[PDB]
């Protein structure tokens, strides 16, 4: 993802 | 130093540094400024205790007397 | 009271001394050596086996293993004589009567803690043992409660974020370069110039060599150019024998391979990159407090330049406004055993130990429920 | 090791 | 060689 997660 | 005869920058170097030896080999650490804070006020602690049981020290070499006591 | 031992079973060397000493009394190397040559004079007084400084200084007669590699133990009767020269011969103490802290890599089997705790209990009755990660002690060392330490051995690497005391478990990586196979990777490469180290004494030849003469870039391919472009970077080193050897770029570019494990063909990332995909494992929370307080261990750290390397290229991946510091104590080859020292020595500590009373009870499985 | 690596 | 081996 952009933030939280890695993707 | 001059009080007490002591090159400057020793002192200056020891202050704020603190040494390390293993057997072998020897590191010379800085400290933070609380560490350098703690080991000045430790050494003015050991200096006065010592100086305080010596001369305590010389006013027992006055107060003794040689004959052996036999009690207290 | 009785202080504990503490006892640090590197790969590469052997930390040990008593609790409360603030460096450790006997260092050297965890090596055993036998003999492997026709014994011609008679009446010279024979021995099996040779153990530490005494295996490096015969070392020309002898086949030198190690029996701990990747910081897992690969054969128990040498590892056993490790210790009992540790005991007996370099601290000179009745392993009866001091409790012993061991320590450990995290992350590796199980078999390993239970072994070394039996040998413990049954070969030398300690009182009392405990075994804790390599990676917590140095932030006992560092006076930290918060940090995401990198630890370097001979034989393997680890990232392990602590915050505020507790450990991340899931965060933990571990990466299996180290000392030991960038000297392999060091003997590979001085084969280009001619110099060819083969056997396992020779071997601990080119360990002095990296030791001495290799530095880490601040831009690899920069002093790689100027390298091909100039002596300026040629230094050179005397063999035992006085064979002199010249050595070139080639010094930088062996500890180049913890930041490109390519270069032995190892599929992984670099220190830095794990370091990073260590602190994005954690909660968003903590990542300001584990980009600060960046810890060096371990001998493998030690290189010059290395800190500076790791403060750069972390600082390229991080948000351009995080304080990314490494912090690297010159004393960071015994870290891990200072910090041991200090843990065996509270008195909070003194209930944690493993009391042979419960390793009768329990058995040796006792050691994963009473430990991290 | 046992398995992915040589100890 | 140059330093190992005779070579
Ligand atoms: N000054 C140094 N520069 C680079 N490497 C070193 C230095 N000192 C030791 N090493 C290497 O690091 C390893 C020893 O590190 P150490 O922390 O003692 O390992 P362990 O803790 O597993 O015994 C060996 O591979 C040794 O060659
Ligand atoms: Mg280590």
């Amino acid at each position: 993802w952009x933030a939280x997660c890695p993707a | 130093c001059d009080l007490m005869g002591v090159d400057y920058e020793e002192m200056a170097h020891w202050l704020c540094h603190r040494k390390l030896a293993t057997a072998t080999e020897t590191y010379i650490k800085p400290i933070s400024k609380l560490h350098a804070i703690n080991a000045r006020d430790a050494l003015a602690k050991h200096i006065y205790a010592n100086l305080f049981n010596w001369i305590v020290d010389h006013v027992n070499k006055a107060l003794h007397s040689t004959v052996k006591q036999h009690s207290f | 009271e009785t202080t504990a031992l503490v006892c640090d079973n590197g790969s590469g060397l052997v930390k040990a001394g008593f609790a409360g000493d603030d460096a450790p009394r006997a260092v050297f190397p965890s090596i055993v050596g036998r003999p492997r040559h026709q014994g011609v004079m008679v009446g010279m007084g024979q021995k099996d086996s040779y153990v530490g400084d005494e295996a490096q200084s015969k070392r020309g007669i002898l086949t030198l293993k190690y029996p701990i590699e990747h910081g897992i133990i690969t054969n128990w009767d040498d590892m056993e004589k490790i210790w009992h020269h540790t005991f007996y011969n370099e601290l000179r103490v009745a392993p009866e009567e001091h409790p012993t802290l061991l320590t450990e890599a995290p992350l590796n089997p199980k078999a390993n803690r239970e072994k070394m705790t039996q040998i413990m209990f049954e070969t030398f009755n300690v009182p009392a043992m405990y075994v804790a990660i390599q990676a917590v002690l140095s932030l006992y060392a560092s006076g930290r409660t918060t940090g995401i330490v990198l630890d370097s051995g001979d034989g393997v690497t680890h990232n392990v974020p602590i915050y505020e005391g507790y450990a991340l478990p899931h965060a933990i990586m571990r990466l299996d370069l180290a000392g030991r196979d960038l000297t392999d990777y060091l003997m590979k490469i001085l084969t280009e110039r001619g110099y060819s180290f083969v056997t396992t004494a020779e071997r601990e030849i080119v360990r002095d060599i990296k030791e001495k003469l290799c530095y880490v870039a601040l831009d690899f391919e920069n002093e790689m150019a100027t390298a091909a472009s100039s002596s300026s970077l040629e230094k050179s080193y005397e063999l035992p024998d006085g064979q002199v050897i010249t050595i070139g770029n080639e010094r930088f570019r062996c500890p180049e391979t913890l930041f490109q494990p390519s270069f032995i063909g190892m599929e992984s990332a670099g220190i830095h990159e794990t370091t990073y995909n260590s602190i994005m494992k954690c909660d968003i929370d903590i990542r300001k407090d584990l980009y600060a307080n960046n810890v060096m261990s371990g001998g493998t750290t030690m290189y010059p330049g290395i800190a500076d390397r790791m403060q750069k290229e972390i600082t390229a991946l991080a948000p351009s406004t995080m304080k990314i510091k490494i912090i690297a104590p010159p004393e960071r080859k015994y870290s891990v055993w200072i910090g041991g020292s200090i843990l065996a020595s509270l008195s909070t500590f003194q209930q944690m130990w493993i009391t042979k009373q419960e390793y009768d009870e329990a058995g040796p499985s006792i050691v994963h429920r009473k430990c991290f």
